[PDB]
């Protein structure tokens, strides 16, 4: 049941990598495991119903 | 379009209401989420809903205010500003549970020589601050629900001191939103400006937005609207210029549970 | 074994 | 699948313009913002970007265990008109400011919760006695279980409340939580009551406090010292150090400017002016 | 275009610096030639070019002069008028050889009740006439060579008399486009109007002209702005009316050949 | 591919020689060294060479825990004119000599630092009272952040900086720290000033000391005794081990031979004669 | 993820290996490995334009 | 396993 | 995990 990731190296001394085994039954447990995703802001920059493109006039 | 569409002119109808706009600063759509159905797999009461379609899901008007070089901001709770708005507001009533989504459309025209700016700005559960200093969290739900007439903002915090009967009110201070934070960010919250030399409304449509499926909308307003004079409004010269600002509202794919008799609220 | 270590 | 550690974009390499593309001038009043680079108003050169945003994702910015509370108790001899002090704390994150900022950045939020808790003892009095190694007991009493009376009555039984018994000197304390909401997530607003006042009923009756849901959200945790008194006293302190794991959070809201005033948002009078004095043309 | 795009709308970017225009009357190309670089078929100086590129073509704004009633017109040389402008003027001092095109904007706006027309003319070679009527050709380096601030035309012919000390200045009467021909067929040479109730800007875009490859940047002056009043300043009813023009010019594919020790001009 | 392990080169056996080749005469003005081998000077046999530079790799060299400061704290009274004494200690390693010289063999370096904390504690009075085991609290304040004030204030609930709550007699904590610079590299020195004097503007305003450059570098670590203060006092010291990990150096430097004065290169009067007495023709 | 290596051997009492296992994600949390290279000291030793040949005259 | 295990 | 586990 181990897993298996690699680090993003920062300052070096192949990819190296970590490893990891969950010893509970509850997920809440759970360390952070950080492999996180990232979301383009859209929803809050451009909340507008027509599409904008940046080279066109905002309003026309 | 060359055959002719654009940004700043647009129709929006919803039942039997319709709204035209030749000087629009195109819409908002908050969170680019459209408003929507509750779905069968984050659906919580089990009783077959109550959906009053085109008669609730149409446009209503509120009072019109008035916008003068002293005004310092309105602001209007929803659904509260519509509990009274035709049969919207009686299934709203009538139901222990109701969710709705909104399209708001702000009007507030004047004239190519007059000058100033309204930041209109949909707040996701605006919690107000209150008038007291000697206790907290104290505003009476009479207070805090002013119903279609909306309240407004102070420029000055100015504290009850009544304490025998106090007034119970919120006292919302215009550059801190009235809740403690700087007006300069609440862009971050889905919003139009209205800016005389450019557009003549604010359009936003509001999805149903809460940490529940449904709720009771009788308890729990959902949606703040805030507008406050980003620039102040100026004209030619006269020292006290007026324009109009009209509210009009729209519930869209709201839904209802549980039936029962009509809630009949101490609202005085 | 093989299956278990699962690796990203 | 662009990842928090992914490098961001590279600069592209840009020239000299003169058409009608107009990236420069926009309009504020659509709601929008101008989503303009470097290189649409100067011209740049070409840079390999190294630099990622892996540090501010929404984990890695509440990675840290914050100080929530710090309970008193203490192990006296109880006499006639003073007791042995147990303590009672109702869970919240409000009772500091610095993390209630940090989560306030967002209207509703869902995670697991670490708690982490530090224990500290001295001597009271300018004794000379002593004082054997003292065990802690840390109760969760969740809303409607009995709360504890005395530092030694029945509650203190635990069969089902969660307990943990705390060595002195032993490495701090640590369990977990999952995300226990009766909501879908946790609203750190709550703009409404939780009761309908009725025409037809008393207005006494249909009262409650402005932005406040359930009355006892989360319950209570109660501390004591097993321990039966020494002759010379010894208080003690428990830190209580809250992180969220696994954390999901909604609806950005402006940070806190003035400083906090009870658990709302209420602002308090002389405390709100937090710009200074700075002139428009002056660097 | 039906996504928005216009002719009078234009945005223009050279080094780290981007002009805009809403009221362009389009952009004009002298002789419909574009500046280059020195080819090698056409090439003299023997020796490696400097390029400064960015560093010397970028936009240098000028000192902004003042439209009235009673403007007759105002001119500029190139490259005199930006001898002192950042690191272009001081490559142009360093080497003995330098050639240079230019992106010219005017600026000048105003209002919708304002009235007048600005004829903006590039002039190849624009030897302009002097003031005096007892001796020829005799107006000096310096008098010639005003830098930023420029010249200006009059409407009358005032000969300089003082012979002891003479004035040795140019002396250009505006009908005349200082030069002893008609300024109404200055047409013929690369030109923009500026009408008030059309647009509020020129552009030119000016290549190297002369009838040399590269020549002397000191000495020489290969081009000339000339700005003069077709139709006067009006406004509402206001006898002394005033509007503001600003001049920004952007050297082009400039290089120079020559290197050595800085000159330093004698120029008062 | 060769590695700090392998071993030297052999040794290879070389005979007599009478010819042109001159291995022996050279130019040192060129700014070369002599690539020699005793071969090309005397008769050798042949040896298999077994030794290895293992040992005096760059890693091998600093992997050692080395003494960078001391922190005084402790846990008394704090009363109307002397309060109870937390530390602040601004993150360096030019307190202590021998890393800082070591390092100083090098302009520039990177590398992950590893930190370890001795902890230890004492009486300092001819009392007989008593306290119990204390814990402290050891918090980094990354520049910008609030630098406590008291050892109570609320700078302590750390809800973004980094702490570390040790116990007393456990063992000696340890964190690991990434290379943290704003450049590509530490700069071991640097020959400059962190502001350019102005004709134009006021000589006052223009100024700054030779060869620093952000005012605040790293931050500053602040420990405290998180133990509320027993009637006896008790005084400890922090003791901070500092060890690079994964490091690596540019441009070689001469050691300092004198000693040091000062976070730069600066020199004191009559500490400048480090060699000693020895004549040209004694062995 | 367990890492393998080789001991270089001193005093004996096949080859001998060791095993390493990293627990962290981060990269600064890992020991150091003391696997490293050498490299030659030609530049700054020999930093010359034209190389050196040392059986020929240093300067010709 | 066979993956995982690298060996040096 | 074949060679890795080496056995005597
Ligand atoms: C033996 C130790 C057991 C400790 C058990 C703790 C369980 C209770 C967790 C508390 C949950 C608090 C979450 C924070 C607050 C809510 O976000 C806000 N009031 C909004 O809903
Ligand atoms: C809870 C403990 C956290 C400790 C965090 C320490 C972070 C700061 C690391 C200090 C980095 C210092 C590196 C040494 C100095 C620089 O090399 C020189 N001044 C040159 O740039
Ligand atoms: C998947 O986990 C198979 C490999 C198991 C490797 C050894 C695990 C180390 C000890 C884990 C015990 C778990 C404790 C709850
Ligand atoms: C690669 O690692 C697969 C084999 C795992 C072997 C057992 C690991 C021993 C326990 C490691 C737990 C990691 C702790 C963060």
């Amino acid at each position: 049941g181990a897993q298996v990731s690699s680090q993003k190296v920062g300052a070096h001394e192949s990819t190296i990598n970590y490893t990891t085994i969950n010893y509970y039954r509850d997920s809440a447990s759970n360390a952070a495991s950080k492999q996180d995703f990232s979301q383009d802001p859209s929803k809050f920059t451009e909340p507008i119903k027509d599409v904008l493109i940046k080279t066109a006039p905002m309003l026309n | 379009e060359a055959c002719g569409y654009s940004d700043r002119v647009l129709q929006l109808t919803l039942g039997n209401s319709t709204i035209t706009t030749q000087e629009a600063a195109n819409s908002v759509v908050a969170y680019g989420r459209w408003p929507e159905y509750l779905r069968d797999s984050e659906a919580n009461p089990v009783d077959q809903p109550t959906e009053p379609d085109v008669a609730a899901c149409r446009f209503y008007t509120l009072d019109t205010v008035s916008w003068t070089k002293e005004s310092r901001g309105w602001w209007w709770k929803l659904p509260d500003a519509l509990r009274d708005m035709g049969l919207f507001g009686q299934n709203m009533y009538y139901h222990y549970l109701g969710r709705s989504g909104y399209t708001v459309h702000v009007q507030c025209n004047a004239s190519k020589f007059h000058q100033g700016a309204l930041g209109v700005f949909a707040v996701p559960e605006m919690c107000l601050a209150g008038d007291s200093n000697t206790t907290t969290m104290h505003t009476s739900y009479q207070n805090a629900n002013p119903g279609e007439k909306g309240g407004t903002f102070t420029g000055t915090f100015t504290p009850d001191n009544n304490q025998t009967s106090p007034a119970r009110r919120f006292c919302p201070v215009d550059y801190l939103l009235g809740n403690g934070t700087l007006l300069g960010n609440a862009f971050v919250f889905p919003h139009q400006i209205i800016n005389l030399r450019t557009n003549n409304c604010a359009t936003l449509v509001l999805p149903y937005v809460n940490s529940l499926s449904i709720d009771s909308m009788v308890k729990h307003n959902n949606w703040g609207i805030a507008i406050l004079p980003l620039a102040p409004l100026n004209f030619a010269s006269e020292s006290s210029p007026e324009i109009p600002i009209t509210l009009t509202i729209a519930p869209m794919c709201c839904e209802f549970n549980g039936l029962r008799n009509i809630t009949l609220p101490r609202l005085q | 074994a093989a299956a278990a270590s699962s690796s990203t | 699948a662009a990842t928090s550690r992914d490098a961001l974009p590279n600069t592209e390499a840009s020239g000299p313009t003169h058409s009608k593309e107009i990236p420069a001038l926009t309009a504020v009043e659509t709601g929008a913002t101008n989503p303009l680079v470097p290189s649409d108003t100067v011209q740049t050169r070409h840079v390999v970007q190294h630099r990622s945003r892996s540090e501010s994702s929404i984990e890695s910015f509440f990675a840290r265990g914050a100080c929530v509370t710090i309970m008193t108790v203490d192990n006296s001899a109880s006499t006639t008109n003073k007791d042995k002090l147990f303590a009672v704390w109702k869970i919240t994150y409000k009772d500091t400011v610095q993390l209630r900022r940090k989560l306030e950045f967002f209207t509703y939020s869902r995670f697991d919760m670490e708690l982490t808790f530090v224990v500290t003892a001295n001597f009271t009095e300018t004794n000379n006695g002593h004082a054997l190694n003292q065990v802690y007991q840390i109760m969760y009493v969740p809303p409607g279980a009995p709360v504890p009376e005395k530092w030694d009555d029945y509650t203190w039984q635990t069969s089902s409340n969660p307990s943990i018994f705390y060595t002195y000197g032993t490495a701090p304390a640590r369990i977990s939580v999952p995300y226990v909401g009766i909501s879908n997530a946790y609203s750190h607003f709550y703009d409404g009551f939780s009761k309908v006042p009725l025409k037809d009923q008393s207005a006494a009756l249909g009262d409650s406090l402005y932005g406040a849901a359930s009355l006892n959200d989360f319950g209570i945790l109660a501390v004591r010292v097993v321990n039966d008194h020494n002759p010379t006293k010894v208080t003690s302190k428990i830190r209580v150090y809250l992180k969220p794991k696994h954390i999901r959070v909604w609806c950005p809201r402006p940070p806190r400017a003035v400083a906090y005033y009870g658990p709302g948002v209420d602002y308090k009078d002389g405390t709100l002016t937090p710009l200074s004095t700075k002139d428009l043309t002056t660097y």
